[PDB]
């Protein structure tokens, strides 16, 4: 998977 | 050797219409809506993260985080009925980055916002990586369907208070935007790869910078590119626990502190586009107004 959003 | 002449929204200016700076991407946020009526989170009791007392959710974040949306999708409906705009009329800012696209100068709009003013604009897709997604278009979210959904099918859907359901297999409809939690497009990425190799201005306006891997794009540009901040707030500095304005050793970023729209205003001045850019405007909204 691809790298996620996080804040 | 620096490219700026000096570390000033004028020295932008001048290198800007220089024949070195040929490929601007512009970095954005929340901040270049709020003037459109969109909330960032920023904003004090009127960011998204305040009035959620009433959904009741485990933590304030969970209402945007994948996890919780996929057992809980109800809240996040409810709050986008409530914030969906009665009209949608890009800003100045947007009307500047038309501007530079208009003007050959634009390789690439990267945004974390997913309110589509930015193609109301005027940006093509071929503009735009819509780094967290977009409301435009929804899907269902079964594997073996992937039914695509109008934002006026899914508006009709949120304003009716009814959960929207794929027609063709009755699994949740979900717009096209990357919670928290969830995998960025491989566009972002594939994009990122070959956009920042000779990249000559970075613009970044109205973002934090604190949500990732969106923040760490402006890292990725050379070290000779100037950077050019307007932001209401100092945005991008490493923390003393990146951009460096202030230091004895800064070079090439600027922070031009205030309204996007007000910056760009002041940018446009410079550049000799004021009257250009309040025409499109004006004539945009009036369009919009009219097209009611
Ligand atoms: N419009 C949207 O699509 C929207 C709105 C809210 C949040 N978000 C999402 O939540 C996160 C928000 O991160 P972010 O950094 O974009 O937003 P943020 O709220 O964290 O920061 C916005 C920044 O813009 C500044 N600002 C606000 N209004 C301004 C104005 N008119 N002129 C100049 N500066 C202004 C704020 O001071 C702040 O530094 C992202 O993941 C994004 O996808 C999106
Ligand atoms: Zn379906």
């Amino acid at each position: 998977a691809l790298p996620k959003k996080y804040g | 050797e620096r490219l700026l002449d000096e570390l000033t929204l004028e020295g932008v200016a001048r290198y800007m219409q220089s024949e070195r700076c040929r490929r601007v991407i512009c970095l954005v946020g929340a901040g270049i809506s709020t003037s459109a009526g969109i909330p960032d989170f920023r904003s004090p009791s009127t960011g998204l993260y305040d009035n959620l007392e009433k959904y009741h959710l485990p933590y304030p974040e969970a209402i945007f985080e994948i996890s919780y949306f996929k057992k809980h999708p109800e809240p996040f409906f409810a709050l986008a009925k409530e914030l969906y705009p009665g009209q949608f009329k890009p800003t100045i800012c947007h009307y500047f980055m038309r501007l530079l696209k208009d003007k050959g100068l634009l390789l690439r709009c990267y945004t974390q916002n997913i309110d589509t003013l930015e193609r109301i604009a005027g940006l093509e897709q071929e503009d735009l990586v819509e780094a967290h997604g977009t409301f435009y278009t929804s899907h269902c979210v079964s594997a073996s369907c992937r039914h695509e959904y109008p934002l006026s099918w899914m508006k009709e859907k949120i304003f009716s208070e009814v959960t929207p359901k794929c027609e063709d297999c009755q699994s949740l409809v979900k717009p096209d935007i990357v919670f928290f939690g969830e995998s960025l497009p491989a566009r972002f990425f594939s994009c990122m790869q070959s956009d920042f190799l000779k990249v000559d201005l970075l613009l970044v306006m109205g973002t934090s910078l604190q949500v990732q891997p969106f923040a760490s794009l402006i890292s990725k540009a050379p070290l000779s590119t100037p950077r050019l901040l307007i932001n209401k707030e100092k945005a991008g500095q490493s923390d003393p626990f990146g951009m460096d304005f202030d230091s004895k050793k800064a070079y090439r970023d600027v922070a031009w502190l205030g309204e996007c729209d007000q910056g760009c205003l002041a940018l446009a001045e410079l550049l000799g586009w004021k009257k250009e850019l309040e025409d499109l405007v004006r004539r945009e909204h009036a369009s919009i107004d009219a097209q009611s």
